[PDB]
């Protein structure tokens, strides 16, 4: 982990004024519907994001 | 009139089944049924007969301006197919 | 020479005012094939021993396919009568080297050509088709002598091989147009020069024996048609 | 028969002491075919060179073309290193012990019957 | 690793390459629509 | 050496200079030495130490070189000092004279 | 062969006499009179049909599947273009019965 | 009437395995097979190396054809779909044979027609002998 | 723009698709083909009289190893 | 004993000096883009009088070479028919009949009205539901070069590319298959 | 004597002869085991496509109408290549019979209609280019269009459609409102033009364009 860099060079260096809420908005729509068995280990992930 | 099944019976092969069958064994085939190993022999016959007929044409136009096969009747017949053979005649 | 080309393309499937640069490309392809035909016949004459083109040389080169043999027999029988010595020469040449097939005299190619020719006359188009007949290498001969026979130092055609090459060039154009139509068929499911270029590429790559897994069986003089 | 002795000596120099009498003639035929082809390649280069005599530089180009296509050799010491470099970032799958040597998934195996033929 | 290559600044071949492109032969009414509007 | 190159060069049709055959002979030696090295890898690794005709053919096949066709496996082609091959034999008596398909190969 | 019955589809004795000639030579190369043989199975008389059926049944084997292939691939029904030829197929599938 | 009767062991893959031979015995049969077919072409004498060259070319042709079939068989064993309805139909296409249905025309025009033509010459010369003597 | 990769596929087979990773390999195949031809052409260019020109005529003599013939003038 | 064995000559020692792309653009090289590459590679060899016909010949040579590659690849996955020898024209449907059917034999011997003839080709052989093949992956092109070996005779071009082809081989493992199953059991 | 006399009655009566064939062919089919049926099934397909059966096209009593009807009550399924049924039910008066067997076939083979809920970005298997049960549905749609049964044809397209405007335009046109349907078609055409440029030809919808 000493200086891990995989997508660091390919970072999304775009302006994109309107990407975060539309992307994160898609997260709640797919991860909270029609999924209960694989949701208990990923529901906490939406909190720090 | 008649289907290809008994027409396959009518052919009289020259190469024995122990030669074509051994070729399949080398490549990893059983060679244990009579029916598949007749076309390879026929295909081999067609490949050699075409060269043989081509050599006959060259031999019958040699010096007419018994039949002996030499390199003069072989290196031009093999040239169209891509076979290049050149053997020294001395030393 | 382009005026003769413009008239003969009307009898083919690329009629109704085709382009002129396409015929130039056809002329260049035909010229190269005829030069190769002259070059390829040189070794046969050298191998034979004679210093002149024998009448059997032109049929000895075209000994592979029998369908084209039938058309040559047709052209030397009916159209070559309006003769007596050539009929016996062909029979003597046929009996000179034959085992089972050549000692004989539906092809699905010429019948298609005549059916296509009749289809073009259904569209006065019939009058135009009739006037376009016998306009290929038949009205003039001085200019056709200049187009061919660049060096002509060792072996030259005397009287008869001059017309045989003209007929072969006409058959080369007919086969070249036929290949162009075959390529155009793949397009739907005036001919662009991309069609003839693909036909040449497909005609160059053969499927000869001992081809796979080896890059040593290279290519030589492709053909003469 | 002076070529027979040197060819045996060449095989002896490589640690081979037992052979067949027909391979020696095969290499002589190979040598004859090799030079005859390269001389013909010199002729076409000399004929394309619009020169009467045959120069020595045409042979150098002719043998250069022969080694370009008619001989096979892997790229040494530089290209295979790049392959390991571009694949060095590939990770390793985890080991999940169920029964030991599992097999690649179904379809990507040599177990499939012909669609046309049926019962 | 493959889809990042088509999202990390690849619009030069997507919104500039594909502009003013002739329509496919399957749709032959768009050209008629354009001609009617222009005329 | 260099005299052998000149002899078959004469049969080709044109002679060669004395300063060209030396490099050409060196090229031939390098190719044959490399061919023997390639044939050695197929040879000393299966289980054997004896040279065979097929091993040399396999080396040519994998080196994009035409395989030599015309030499069998039995010991033939004698030299009596000169490569005569005028053995005019008839194929009539050689068609069906003595044949047996018995292999007798068991493990 | 096909130039006799085309213009008189009305004769009863001339056609019968001609078919009497057709089936007599069949019983005795001349194996290309397919239109002549197939036209005699339908024209005017059951007795002519019965006579032509005897040489049409005795020329084969008394098998079910072999006759099934005959009426599909071997036999061509190009001769009669304006007749319900399945009636002839009933004869073949019932002549192999006990 | 000749139609394939499906009552035998030949219509299926049932058959007696071919006896295994060695390299020494296989080459002799190749020499014998090549010699007979060349004499059928119209020849009466030939050299030994010329025969050896032809056998090696035929041996290499058979090896390449058989090897090409093997890559065809194992390639479809993992996919399940075939471009051509027959594996044997496919391999002829890369080799140069148009189809298996072209073998009957080759056999008819090179064996039956040759034999019928060859017999007529013998009959014609027999009449010449009867006329002269 | 024009004739990137898809129209060449239609030029041979109307119904054929190529994977995303296959397209770049074909361009590199063409890229290597371009360099091999020009390097060999320049080698022949320096062979005429130690250097003359990039000549279409000598390119025809070069294509004998590729078993191809251009329909050009020649 | 061991000193008599030679060592292979390293081809890496002999290189050219360097004193002073058309790969990521997804383009075939046009006339203008190739001009810059020819002039920069001719300065090292010392060439003058840049012409125009040579550029066109190179472009058409590339076009023909790429067509040969795609023709070779498709031919290993689809059927075709031969006209008067080596010519491939169909590259299409199943008009080729099955040779083990006597109806195909008489049809082969034989060779409003146009539609029935199409039926004789498109409906005399095949299956009820002909399933198409997946798109060409990195495996099909890899095997196509192994068998033919005729498209690229040069070793300097064929070799360096074939190992890059090997490194691009990929197929989903067991773990991803459940995700496809889970997604398929969600939409239903 | 009964068999010979029954044959004679079949000669004089065409209705009796055709009804006997329909009632006899399935009964003779059951006698054969699973050894010659497969060979006959693959051999009869060219017979239905043979060129000698076009003479009786104008005859209302046809030797092909009841021939195909006979091979429909057999409990062993017989391969037919139902693409021929579109041509057979066009000249020999086989309109409704061909449609009924098409509905008997294309409902139990896959148990799923072609709708493509998602795009080709989440699926990592890449089954095939052409989805299964595509040619048979196109032939079935053609038969409905030729029969001028728009109510049944509209229902088929409302399920196999991909765009949300093609089926919507058809539903508008089904009950008047031609101007609104025409605008909906235009909204469908330019919407596909926006997506067609970004990707390949996508041979999944041939006759929708």
């Amino acid at each position: 982990e000493s200086g891990c860099a995989n997508i660091v060079s390919a970072a999304p260096c775009q302006a994109e004024p309107q990407q975060y809420e539309v992307q994160f908005g898609r997260l709640r729509n797919f991860l909270t519907d029609s999924d209960s068995q694989h949701s208990h280990e990923v529901m906490p992930l939406l909190y720090p994001l | 009139l008649v289907d290809f099944l008994m027409q396959l019976e009518d052919y009289t092969p020259t190469i024995p089944d122990a030669v074509t069958g051994y070729y399949l064994n080398r490549a990893g085939f059983e060679a244990s049924d009579p029916r598949i190993i007749r076309l390879i022999s026929l295909a081999a016959q067609k490949f050699i007969s075409d060269i043989a007929n081509d050599a006959l044409q060259h031999c019958k136009m040699k010096g007419t301006a018994k039949y002996t096969l030499t390199m003069e009747d072989l290196t031009p017949a093999l040239s169209e197919y891509g076979i290049n053979v050149k053997k020294p005649h001395y030393f | 020479f382009a005026t003769e080309l413009q008239s003969m393309m009307y009898s083919l499937g690329d009629a109704r005012r085709p382009l002129h640069e396409t015929a130039v490309l056809v002329e260049d392809v035909v010229h190269t094939q005829l030069i190769n035909l002259l070059q390829q016949a040189a070794e046969v004459s050298q191998l034979r021993g004679a210093r002149v083109i024998t009448p059997e040389d032109l049929l000895f080169l075209m000994r592979k396919d029998k369908k084209k043999l039938r058309r040559l027999l047709k052209y030397m029988f009916i159209r070559d009568y309006k003769i007596v010595k050539g009929i016996d020469e062909d029979d003597l040449l046929e009996d000179k080297l034959s085992g089972s097939n050549n000692a004989n005299k539906i092809d699905e190619v010429k019948q298609e050509r005549m059916e296509r020719a009749e289809r073009q006359t259904r569209i006065a188009q019939y009058a135009e088709f009739c006037e376009s007949r016998q306009l290929s290498f038949s009205k003039k001969a001085s200019k056709f002598r200049d187009w061919l026979d660049c060096s002509s130092m060792e072996i030259k055609p005397n009287v008869v091989a001059m017309e045989i090459l003209a007929y072969l060039a006409y058959e080369t154009v007919a086969q070249l147009v036929d290949l162009a139509l075959l390529v155009r068929q793949d397009m739907v499911t005036a001919i662009q020069p991309c069609h003839i270029r693909e036909a040449i590429r497909r005609y160059s790559h053969r499927i000869g024996p001992l081809s796979p897994f080896t890059n040593a069986y290279r290519r030589n003089g492709m053909a003469f048609l | 028969p002076k070529d027979a002795q040197m060819m045996a000596q060449i095989l002896k120099d490589m640690g081979i002491t037992e052979y067949e009498p027909r391979v020696i003639n095969q290499m002589l035929e190979f040598a004859f075919r090799y030079v005859t082809t390269i001389l013909d390649d010199a002729k076409i280069y000399s004929s394309h060179a619009k020169k009467a005599t045959v120069d020595a530089d045409d042979v150098r180009l002719a043998i250069q073309c022969r080694a370009d296509q008619s001989f096979t050799s892997p790229p040494p010491r530089d290209f295979l290193l790049d392959i390991a470099r571009q694949r060095n970032q590939t990770p390793l799958p985890l080991i999940k012990p169920y029964s030991g040597p599992r097999l690649p998934p179904d379809r990507y195996c040599l177990t499939a019957p012909n669609y046309r033929l049926k019962s | 690793k493959r889809c990042f290559k088509r999202y990390s600044r690849s619009s030069l071949n997507r919104q500039q390459d594909l502009s003013h492109c002739p329509p496919p032969p399957q749709l032959r009414l768009l050209d008629f629509l354009q001609k009617r509007k222009e005329r | 050496p260099r005299e052998s190159v000149r002899l078959m060069a004469e049969s080709t049709g044109l002679e060669l200079s004395d300063e060209v055959a030396a490099l050409l002979a060196e090229d031939v030696c390098y190719r044959l030495r490399e061919a023997t090295q390639n044939s050695s890898q197929f040879m000393k690794h299966t289980k054997r130490r004896k040279l065979t005709v097929e091993d040399f053919n396999r080396a040519l096949r994998w080196s994009s070189v035409e395989a030599v066709c015309g030499y069998g496996s039995q010991e033939a082609l004698p030299m009596r000092p000169y490569f005569p091959e005028d053995r005019e034999v008839n194929l009539v008596e050689l068609a069906l004279a003595t044949n047996i398909p018995k292999g007798c190969a068991e493990t | 062969m096909t130039y006799i019955e085309k213009r008189f589809p009305e004769d009863l004795e001339l056609n019968a006499q001609f078919l009497d000639l057709v089936n007599y030579v069949y019983r005795d190369l001349t194996a290309k009179l397919e239109p002549a043989f197939l036209s005699g199975l339908r024209c005017a008389q059951p007795l002519i049909r019965a006579k032509f059926f005897e040489v049409f049944d005795n020329s084969m084997k008394r098998r079910v599947y072999e006759r099934l292939l005959y009426v599909t691939c071997s036999q061509n029904w190009e001769a009669m273009g304006n007749h319900f030829w399945i009636k002839q197929c009933i004869e073949l599938l019932l002549a192999v019965c006990e | 009437i000749r139609h394939s009767d499906p009552e035998s062991d030949f219509y299926r893959g049932k058959g007696e395995p071919v006896t295994e031979l060695s390299w020494h015995s296989c080459r002799q049969l190749l020499y014998q097979a090549v010699a007979t077919i060349l004499a059928h072409a119209g020849f009466d004498c030939a050299n030994e190396s010329v025969l050896e060259t032809l056998t090696d070319v035929a041996h290499e042709y058979c090896l390449k054809f058989t090897k090409l079939l093997r890559f065809a068989v194992d390639r479809e064993a993992r996919l399940g779909q075939t471009p051509f309805p027959d594996v044997m139909e496919q391999v002829f296409h890369e080799v140069g044979i148009g189809s298996v249905l072209s073998l009957q025309k080759f056999w008819q025009h090179r064996i039956k027609d040759y034999h019928s033509y060859m017999l007529q010459i013998s009959k014609q010369l027999s009449e010449e002998y009867e006329r002269i003597v | 723009t024009k004739k990137k990769l898809q129209d060449l596929v239609r030029e041979v087979d109307p119904n054929e698709q190529l994977d995303e990773d296959v397209e770049e390999m074909l361009l590199q195949i063409a890229d290597d083909f371009i360099e091999s031809v020009v390097t060999a052409a320049c080698q022949l260019a320096r062979h005429r009289k130690s250097s003359t020109l990039e000549v279409k005529d000598v390119q025809l003599h070069l294509e004998r190893q590729w078993n191809m013939w251009i329909p050009g003038f020649g | 004993k061991f000193d008599h064995r030679f060592q292979p000559q390293n081809p890496l020692s002999g290189a050219q000096q360097f004193v002073a792309l058309c790969s990521h653009t997804m383009m075939l090289p046009t006339r203008g883009q190739l001009e810059g590459r020819m002039i920069v590679t001719a300065y090292e060899h010392g060439l003058d009088n840049v012409t125009e016909e040579a550029v066109s010949a190179v472009v058409y040579a590339v076009e023909n070479h790429l067509k040969d590659i795609l023709t070779s690849v498709v031919s290993r996955r689809k059927a075709y028919r031969l006209r008067d020898g080596h010519f491939k024209y169909a590259f299409g449907s199943n008009v080729t009949p099955q040779p083990y059917l006597k109806n195909s034999v008489v049809a082969y011997n034989n060779l409003d009205d146009a539609e029935q003839q199409a039926a004789l080709l498109l409906a005399c052989s095949g299956d009820t539901l002909p399933a198409s093949l997946p798109p060409v992956n990195m495996y099909d092109l890899f095997e196509a070069l192994q068998v033919h070996r005729e498209v690229i005779p040069t070793h300097t071009v064929y070799a360096l590319n074939i190992e890059r082809i090997i490194t691009k081989l990929w197929h989903p493992n067991h773990e991803e298959l459940q995700q496809d199953k889970v997604h398929r059991q969600r939409l239903a | 004597a009964l068999l010979s006399a029954f044959v004679q009655l079949c000669h004089i009566s065409t209705t009796l002869a055709e009804k006997t064939w329909v009632q006899l062919f399935p009964r003779l089919w059951k006698i054969l085991s699973d050894r010659q049926q497969h060979a006959l099934a693959g051999e009869i397909s060219p017979f239905l496509c043979s060129g000698s059966h076009q003479v009786q096209r104008d005859c209302q009593p046809s030797a092909l109408n009841c021939f195909v009807e006979a091979m429909s009550q057999c409990v062993p399924p017989i391969p037919i290549r139902p693409c021929v049924l579109k041509y057979l039910g066009k000249t020999h008066n086989l309109w409704f019979r061909s449609t009924l067997m098409l509905e008997h076939q294309a409902f139990e083979k896959g148990l799923s209609l072609q709708i493509k809920p998602k795009q080709t970005t989440e699926f990592y298997e890449q089954e095939s280019i052409t989805p299964p049960q595509q040619e048979i549905l196109d032939s079935l749609a053609e038969l409905y269009s030729l029969l001028q049964e728009e109510d049944m044809w509209a229902g088929l397209w409302q399920k196999r459609c991909k765009y949300s405007e093609t089926a919507t335009a058809i539903a508008y046109e089904q009950h008047g409102f031609f101007e609104q349907a025409q605008e909906s078609y235009e909204k469908a055409m330019d919407k596909a033009k926006k997506e067609h440029e970004r990707s390949n030809a996508s041979p999944a919808i041939f006759p929708e364009y």
